């Protein structure tokens, strides 16, 4: 250890584990050991002294860095096998002092306990007041929020992007945020939330969002898709070329408006594409043997994607061909359906958007931007949400970004309450509100304050399906995805079981026969083999028995027809015996 | 169409498909003998 | 019609950015409705048609269009002589239902060119300048840094401003914050404070320091409704209040004329 | 996108009528008023002035759906006074109220501007 | 109690203590189309073919498969038409 | 099958400061996909001569 | 010549290893992007431990 | 990405008060006194500047594709 | 290899034959809508302009259906196809002169879905019979489905991103089948448990609890505004409870005008003293605990989950049994509307003012938790002195764990009882728990009390760190703080050891949720 | 006026035809961006 704290064996992970009772020493020098930086405690006294903190404070002027701290032997890397041989203190302020002695031989000391939390879990403020499942749910949702994901997003051409218009720093921030660079690239807005049950449209995890707010920029976002198209020449004379396929003088126009395409074959930037629009135009050449030789193979935009063209790029890929990438920009305003979620593990969907005149208001015209329901708090015990609203109130009034470092004994709820009462509000954070519909005061006093909400990337315009009678498959003649977004919904075994339970034979018949795959087959009464040769000259005939009089009609799924045919193809003869 | 308006299948009897029945039922008279799809 | 109210109003502040007035001897419904027509149905002029024919700014086109439509426009006395662009007998614009704007800025210097309100040049001198460009004869006052653009980036747009209610969009919302308060000492007990002592004391309260609430007034009802409007520059406060009252009068009179047509059309 | 244009909340569509008048057969003198393309700005004032009468036994209003633009006001009156008369008298009372208040407010603005 | 009763009685109905699963239906007299669905459609199908069995098509899954009105629920009965009553019904 | 069904999804006392206790996919891969703590560093490798 | 080993972005052997913020911007790169992802056929790939 | 033109909650035109705010900050003024000095006197009109990432500056450091 | 075409999942018999993909289906996120009856769903205009319904032209429908054909696919209420006698389909978009199209008797007109159609609504995973109930449509504009709140309990739906499937029947026989067999009013009482499957839910429930208190008095304007909302109303305002000094209607009166018909019931509010029914005041309750609905009028009581939600003998249950499905489904859209508009005047919130208790109670909590730790130390000393005797049938470790766990659990229970007796009638936690909306007594504890022992696999936090639980504790530490006990509240924070231990406790719950999600339909498939 | 493209690194309007060596002049960079359209697009400022 005396060597590893200066230099002979790499101050980095060369663990030394002396297992006393077992009588072994185990020195590991290999890749894959998760180490951890921990201070050193010699004789119940830290090796870190004010000289080190002062030298580190003047970091930019000195050449004193973390490496000079590790060379000085005050911080060493303890891996896990060495951790089962050391006695730690969480905070030096205690656990190194005198009382009825818990431990008199400490060996190390945590730098700060909030370093057991990862990146996506260091965002959540007051993560010690929340329930742990909610903290994991936040570590999940915090990876699905919208924001400036990187600064150079105007020169990235990514398949899917999302840029929140006006993001904000948090007001109640964890002190480990300046290292994840969240003040630089945030992912939310500091909405004024009020835990009220205003009119009913926020029950069961739902939110009432101010329409005036969303109409002044609150939570707008752009959705930058990016399509791709290569210009291949695979077989000789099977050349594909970017070119506006005009009309006859080329075949396969597919009946779409090609007005947008420039002569090159690519739409120009700033042209409001739509559903029945073609973005790229290719014309592959026929084999020149057996219209002109140019077929039409033009990329079509799906109706689920609309917007305006932002960039058009042309270049040679590594395969050498010409290769383009268009970028279609779409502005999304938050509306009924979109998912918003706090930093504390509470997700909801906007159920209605009232206007400023209709929302509640305090004595000073402050209207809530979001009204989450109270029923979300008790069964989830996210009491870090409440404290976050309170600290955000005190912060917005005072003027300093509040501190919500997880394990800090100088941020008590009582202190936040006194700070808030020092500024003219109710100390617990409640305020008397009014009802914008009528004007009367709401009897109970609604909890209101600025909390940090996020816009998740689950917008409802990306989730609507609807199939009336659409594209059918070639083999099974079951429904299939097409141009429009919907190809169908499965009527699985569980739904079949439920409809069996109801007793609805007719609806189950419709769902499994007449809404998926209806078919009529002519079958021979004598031999159940359906190989009748029906004709519009009215000659029903069964080769196999020499019988043209005993043919009957049978309705059955084309799936059942294909099954009986794939069976007949194995010499298994299924005989639909109508008698 | 007009062939004994639709009757519902009441039984499905399984069996092996004889050679004579398959030959009589087949629509290719001689049987497929040219491995190519189309010539001209 | 022998059942009307005779209200009394007295003002307490008339700054060029807010008015504070107490409306006495009125019903609560009428007070809340006057507030709602402050926030919702007072007509203001704002941009509602942008055509960006040159944009190199790091902000995209919809961003500039939005941020530009949320610029406030002096709409003091030329909103009563404009007609909603729907009832105009014209095609999409005219000097009677619009105010044409233009913008043309490119940064040819190294230091960033802050594009401001001043850069928006209008077609009508007094009808609308962009606010924060009130006058020069009488602070940066760039009503927004609408875009910051570096060397080589340009911005050319052509904006038209129509007249609108605030129910159509938050653009045409004259008021910043409409404050409302009645019974500041909680006499009617329309809120039932738990621990009435911790609650702060209203600005309009008339209560000693030892007392927390006012005693219960069983017979009384809401009266003496307090207000404090503000302005986004687009319309002076006094005019906001007057136009709200005129708009409510017009709403009710249109309702009455349609009701008369309906009653007389029926038996 | 199924998102209504914001101008639907105050503009009549094709020939849809601004105010319609039915009669409910539950009680003797009641009358339902469907006011179209309005909201609480014009509901609660009419209700709270239809209620200061000594002859209107029932004044109340309802916005049946907040995503739709409609209100219904129900007025039941004494066997002398008709509901139509009660509604029209309430609307005239409100217009007189607001006219008085506008004149008072002009006087007050001028007084504050100059007399002080 | 109805549901526990019916499930226990279904399990203990053939005297055995049948594993009420695919292992159970493999040891019943259900037709080839029923067991066709469970695990290995082609093997039970070929076995039933070489032997020449028949599926009476009285089950529910068979009629549901062949796109016909399942013998249970709204389909348990058949409807006719009445002439003498249709006399009383001019218009 | 290399890990002989030793319960891997549980949080182990050994994960202190090496893996975040509150970051794991809430679906089927619960406890399997773990994220690294904020000060956790992996050894790079050193010859033992 | 024996091949082309992929290069981890912002490693010591990248074209971005010792460049400042302004240089990164001149090469059109975010000075906050961490590094640690290969670029294989245009798509960034990260190697999960 | 740039200082919003209006407070989301109370509509107060706040887009003109950001360069003045940065000026006051580089003038030894604290954030509370700077916000009160600029007239912002509510939660909402204050959170617009108190918590605002000004990314257009780190987004202007990239050269433009048009010359 | 044909045998492989006919094989397991994605095969024919199971994939393309038993469970197919169906036409006339939609799916979008669910969002609440308290203004819709329990038998109604709100479909956007896109999903309604896509889906159609084949309607036959009888001489009754002929003018209307020709107007619909005239409108065309473009405008919303229109038609997509016209199917002639022989069965040949005409596409209303590609006719050169659509006006020339004349329809006769027998033609079909596939018309866009319109308000009043029946659709089957499903939430995967469809477990019980009450997960494919059928509703009427109401086309109200925004791009999300919208269903009432009392219908969230059947579907097990919460409006945090759930999608729900809409199937539109396409014939009169199937529409009638669903109308007379599967509608949501006909599926209130489940045959599985003799219970109502859908009862009043959280917000309306806390609101009715606060509304049926005997101290709630309404006045003229409020009672008229509320009566405006209940659809089954005679039109006669009842004579108020308090007449002079001022006309004041009580809450139970207005609630008596929404009880359907003459229902007779007797129930018990949650906060009912057990010995209240034994001494005097047995029928004049001093806290309104006893609910007595006698002849349709709420004579006395305070309503809660034990009185109008998903329970045997409930007011909703006997409402169904006695008055029929239609009157009962009117009994749900009147409670919701009335009380959910009264909630605008009353209001409900939750704040830090409720997650705090008075100082005396916080000191009582701390004193109990100190005594508990001292007694655990006493047990540990008896164990290290070898004076502990094994309880009959258990080892010494087992009796040690039993005694320490009994002390800790009695500590948590007494701490929680003191916490719950520290509350005020105006507290909102207590309102939501004595109502029935959400939260249990254990949560009111864990917010102002000890959080409690964190068990993992049914035991205290193991010695997974070589005879310790974490490197901060010394070896052989069986004390409370060293193996799970979290003495701090949620308001007072969690010390870093307690936070890791609480995470160790909650990971088991997440794993349990994962395994239950994996096993949802296993037994059901196996024994269907 | 043929299709006008812009070089990603020297920022010059290159104006190349249908058949084209997509490289740029005076700077051989293959990456090229198309120029914004000249048909007007109208944004509602809301
Ligand atoms: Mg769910
Ligand atoms: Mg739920
Ligand atoms: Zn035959
Ligand atoms: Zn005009
Ligand atoms: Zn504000
Ligand atoms: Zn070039």
């Amino acid at each position: 250890r005396k060597l590893r704290r200066q230099m002979d064996i790499i101050v980095s992970e060369v663990s030394m584990i002396r297992d006393i009772r077992e009588r072994e020493i185990r020195i590991y020098t290999d890749a894959g050991r998760i180490c951890r930086p921990l201070l050193i405690v010699e004789k119940q006294k830290l090796l870190l002294k004010k000289r080190h903190i002062d030298q580190l404070k003047e970091r930019e002027y000195n050449n004193y860095s973390w490496q000079d701290l590790v060379a000085s032997g005050v911080v060493e890397y303890i891996d896990t096998l060495e951790e089962e041989t050391v006695m730690l203190a969480m905070t030096p302020d205690d656990l190194q002092e005198k009382e009825v002695a818990y431990c008199s031989t400490y060996t190390h000391c945590e730098i700060h306990p909030s370093m057991i939390l990862g990146v996506c879990a260091s965002i959540i403020p007051f993560p010690d007041h929340n329930q742990s499942p909610r903290n994991t749910y936040q570590s999940a949702m915090g990876k699905q929020a919208m924001g400036v994901y990187i600064t150079n997003f105007h020169v990235r051409m990514d398949t899917l992007a999302h840029v929140l218009y006006y993001p904000q720093k948090p007001l109640v921030t964890t002190r480990s945020m300046e290292y994840l660079r969240f003040r630089e690239l945030p992912a939310g807005i500091n909405s004024i939330v009020a835990i009220a049950s205003y009119t009913g449209y926020n029950q069961e995890d739902s939110v009432i969002m101010n329409r005036s707010a969303v109409d002044r920029g609150f939570f707008r976002s752009v959705f930058y898709r990016s399509y791709k198209e290569q210009e291949s020449k695979k077989g000789f004379d099977q050349e594909e070329v970017f070119e506006k396929p005009t009309r006859e003088t080329c075949q396969g126009m597919r009946h779409a408006i090609y007005d947008k395409l420039d002569d090159d074959g690519l739409i120009a930037p700033g042209v409001r594409v739509s559903g029945d629009d073609v973005i790229i135009g290719k014309t592959v050449t026929l084999p020149e043997n057996e219209r002109y030789t140019k077929r039409d193979c033009s990329t079509f935009l799906r109706t689920s994607e609309t917007g305006i063209v932002d960039q058009v790029m042309v270049t040679l890929n590594q395969e050498g061909y010409k290769f383009c990438k268009i970028r279609v920009r779409s502005v999304r305003i938050p509306q009924i359906g979109d998912k918003f979620a706090s930093r504390h593990g509470q997700k909801g969907t906007c159920g209605i958007q009232y206007r400023q005149e209709d929302m509640p208001f305090t004595c000073e015209g402050i209207t809530p931007d979001i009204i989450i329901n109270p029923h979300a708090i008790p069964s989830r015990m996210t009491i870090g949400h409440l404290i976050e609203c309170l600290q955000g109130k005190v912060s917005a009034n005072k003027g300093e970004i509040g501190d919500a470092t997880p394990f800090n004994d100088a941020v008590n709820v009582q202190k936040i309450s006194n700070l808030l009462s020092d500024y003219g509000y109710h100390l617990r954070g409640n305020e008397v509100l009014y009802n914008g519909f009528t004007g009367r005061k709401i009897t109970s006093q609604i909890f209101i304050g600025p909390t940090y909400y996020q816009r998740l990337k689950h917008m409802v315009d990306d989730k609507i399906h609807s199939r009336a009678r659409g594209p059918i498959q070639i083999l099974n003649r079951q429904p299939m995805e097409g141009r429009s977004r919907d190809g169908g919904l499965r009527f699985g075994e569980m739904e079949r079981d439920c409809q069996i339970a109801h007793g609805a034979a007719q609806f189950l018949r419709e769902r499994l026969f007449e809404a998926s795959d209806p078919y009529q087959v002519h079958v021979c009464n004598l031999c159940g083999i359906m190989a009748i040769a029906n004709t519009r000259t009215h000659t029903y005939e069964c080769r196999g028995c020499r019988n043209k009089t005993q043919i009957s009609l049978v309705r059955m799924p084309y799936a059942c027809k294909l099954l009986f045919q794939e069976l007949m193809s194995m010499s298994i003869a299924p005989r639909m015996m109508s008698v | 169409d007009s062939a004994c308006p639709l009757r519902t299948i009441k039984r499905v009897q399984f069996g092996v498909l004889s050679p004579d029945e398959l030959k009589r039922m087949s629509v290719t008279e001689g049987g497929i003998k040219y491995p190519e799809t189309t010539e001209g | 019609m022998p059942y009307a109210n005779q209200p009394t109003v007295r003002i307490t502040e008339l700054t060029d950015e807010n008015v504070k007035f107490i409306i006495e001897n009125t019903d609560l419904a009428v007070a809340n409705s006057i507030r709602r027509v402050f926030i919702a149905e007072v007509p203001i002029i704002a941009i509602d048609w942008v055509q960006i024919d040159a944009n190199s700014s790091v902000l995209h086109d919809e961003f500039i269009a939005h941020r530009l439509g949320l610029i406030p426009l002096i709409s003091d006395d030329i909103v009563d002589k404009l007609q909603y662009s729907r009832d105009c007998t014209c095609e999409e614009f005219c000097p009677e239902c619009s105010v044409e704007f233009t913008l043309d800025v490119r940064c040819n210097e190294d230091q960033t060119r802050h594009v401001t309100s001043r850069d928006l040049i209008s077609n009508s001198p007094r009808v609308i300048p962009v606010t924060s460009r009130n006058r020069d004869n009488d602070v940066e006052q760039d009503d927004i840094l609408i875009v910051k653009l570096r060397k080589g980036q340009e911005l050319r747009l052509r904006a038209y401003a129509k007249k609108g209610f605030g129910k159509e969009h938050a653009k045409w919302n004259p008021t910043a914050g409409v404050a409302f308060e009645y019974d500041p000492d909680n006499a009617l007990r329309h809120t039932v404070y738990p621990k009435p002592e911790e609650w702060p004391k209203s600005e309009y309260s008339e209560l000693d320091e030892d007392e927390s609430q006012a005693p219960y007034d069983p017979n009384g009802k809401p009266e003496r409704f307090y207000y404090n409007v503000e302005s986004c520059g687009s319309l002076r406060p006094e005019t906001i209040v007057l136009s709200a009252l005129s708009g409510l009068k017009k709403k009710l009179s249109d309702l009455q004329t349609q009701l008369s047509h309906e009653i007389q059309s029926d038996v | 996108m199924n998102a209504p244009p914001a101008f639907e909340s105050f503009l009549l569509f094709e020939g849809e009528k601004k105010i319609t008048i039915n009669k409910d057969t539950k009680v003797p003198n009641a009358c339902l008023f469907t006011i179209n393309k309005e909201d609480h700005t014009l509901g609660n004032i009419i209700k709270s002035q239809l209620l200061k009468d000594p002859q209107v036994l029932f004044a109340g209003y309802k916005v049946p759906h907040p995503l739709e633009h409609k209100i219904i006001i129900r007025v039941q009156t004494t066997p002398d006074y008709s509901p139509q008369e009660a509604f029209t008298n309430a609307i005239t009372d409100l217009i007189s109220e607001l006219s008085l208040l506008e004149e008072r407010f002009r006087v007050a603005i001028k007084d504050k501007q100059e007399g002080i | 109690y109805r549901h526990l009763a019916l499930l226990c009685d279904t399990m203990t109905c053939r005297g055995h203590l049948m594993a009420i699963t695919r292992h159970g239906v493999n040891r019943q007299d259900t037709g080839p189309l029923m067991k066709c669905s469970f695990e290995e459609t082609v093997d039970v199908l070929m076995e039933a073919a070489a032997h020449g069995e028949s599926d009476p098509m009285k089950g529910v899954s068979e009629n549901i498969m062949l796109g016909q009105l399942a013998p249970a629920g709204t389909g348990c009965f058949d409807l006719l038409l009445d002439a003498e009553k249709c006399k009383y019904g001019m218009e | 099958r290399d890990g002989k069904l030793a319960k891997p999804r549980q949080l182990h006392n050994t994960l202190w400061g090496m893996v975040c206790p509150a970051e794991t996919p809430e679906g089927h891969a619960v406890g399997l996909v773990k994220n690294l703590a904020l000060m956790a560093y992996i050894s790079v490798g050193s010859q033992p001569s | 010549f024996i091949g082309k080993i992929p290069i981890m972005l912002r490693s010591t052997y990248c074209l971005l290893n010792g460049l400042t913020d302004r240089d990164l911007c001149e090469l059109n790169e975010c000075p906050l992007d961490p590094g640690g992802y290969f670029i294989i056929n245009g798509s960034e790939k990260v190697l999960i431990a | 990405m740039i200082i919003p033109v209006r407070c989301f909650t109370c509509g107060k035109i706040v887009g003109n008060k950001w360069e003045a705010y940065l000026g006051l900050l580089q003038a030894e003024y604290t954030e509370g006194d700077a916000l009160d000095a600029l007239g912002l006197k509510r939660y909402c009109c204050r959170r617009m500047l108190l918590a605002h990432v000004d990314l257009i500056e780190k987004l202007l450091n990239y050269a433009p594709l048009e010359k | 290899s044909l045998k492989q075409r006919l094989k397991g999942k994605e095969g024919r018999v199971r994939g393309n034959l038993m469970g197919k993909r169906v036409d006339f289906s939609a799916r979008t996120v669910i969002t609440p809508d308290p203004n819709l009856s329990i038998d109604q769903v709100g479909v956007p205009r896109s999903i309604a302009a896509n889906m159609t319904f084949a309607e036959i032209v009888t001489p009754f429908n002929i003018d209307r259906l020709q107007e619909l054909v005239r409108r065309g696919n473009s405008q919303y209420p229109g038609a997509k196809y016209i199917i002639r006698d022989n069965g040949d389909r005409i596409d209303l978009r590609f006719h050169p002169k659509p006006s020339d199209l004349h329809l006769q008797t027998g033609y079909k007109v596939e018309r866009h879905m319109c308000d009043g159609d029946i659709v089957i609504f499903n939430r995967q995973p469809t477990l019980h019979k009450m997960s494919m109930m059928g509703h009427r449509v109401r086309i109200l504009p925004w791009s999300t489905f919208r269903l009432n709140l009392s219908v969230t309990t059947p579907y097990n739906a919460d409006f945090d991103g759930d999608e729900m499937n809409l199937h539109l029947p396409q014939s009169l026989e199937t529409r009638a089948e669903i109308q007379e067999l599967a509608m949501v009013p006909r599926m209130i009482v489940t045959p599985q448990s003799n219970r109502p499957v859908m009862g009043i839910v959280q917000d309306t429930l806390t609101a009715v609890r606060k509304f049926t208190k005997r101290d709630v008095f309404l006045e003229r304007g409020e009672v008229m505004n509320l009566l405006m909302f209940l659809s089954t109303w005679d039109g006669k305002v009842p004579q108020p409870a308090i007449l002079k000094p001022r006309p004041l209607w009580t809450g139970k009166q207005i609630f008596s005008l929404i009880i359907p018909g003459h229902i007779n019931c007797i129930r018990t509010h949650s906060t009912h003293p057990d010995d209240e029914d034994s001494g005097p005041y047995k029928h004049i309750s001093p806290g309104d605990t006893k609910v007595v609905v006698e002849n349709g009028e709420l004579i006395m009581g305070i309503l809660c989950k034990k009185s109008l939600g998903t329970s045997a003998g409930s007011l909703v249950h006997i409402s169904y049994l006695e008055m029929g499905h239609d009157i009962t489904r009117l009994f749900y859209s009147n409670i919701q509307t009335v009380i959910n508009n009264w909630l605008l005047i009353e209001g409900h919130t939750i704040g830090i003012g409720d997650s705090i208790a008075d100082s005396k109670t916080y000191q009582d909590i701390q004193n109990t938790i100190k005594k508990a730790k001292q007694d655990v130390i006493e047990v540990i000393e008896k164990a290290h002195n070898n004076e502990l005797e094994p309880t009959p049938g258990n080892t010494l470790r087992q009796t040690f764990e039993n005694q320490v766990n009994r002390i800790l659990n009695d500590a948590r229970d007494k701490t929680g009882s003191s916490a719950q007796k520290s509350l005020s009638e105006y507290n909102n936690f207590k309102s939501m728990v004595v109502s029935g909306a959400k939260g249990s007594k254990i949560n009111i504890s864990q917010v102002i009390a000890v959080v409690g022992q964190q068990n993992v696999e049914g035991k205290r936090i193991p010695f997974g760190f070589k005879h310790r639980t974490l490197p901060h504790f010394i070896k052989d530490d069986y004390g409370p703080e060293s193996r799970g006990f979290v003495e701090n509240s949620y308001l007072a924070g969690l010390t870093p050891t307690e936070f890791f231990f609480h995470a160790m406790g909650g990971r088991e719950g997440l794993i349990d949720t994962a395994v239950k999600t994996a096993e949802t339909g296993y037994i059901q498939r196996r024994l269907i | 006026q043929p299709m006008i493209y812009i070089c990603g690194e020297c920022h010059t309007e290159n104006e190349i035809k249908s058949r084209d060596p997509i490289r740029c002049r005076e700077c051989g960079y293959r990456i090229m961006y198309k120029k914004r359209t000249k048909r007007l697009v109208v944004f509602d400022a809301r």
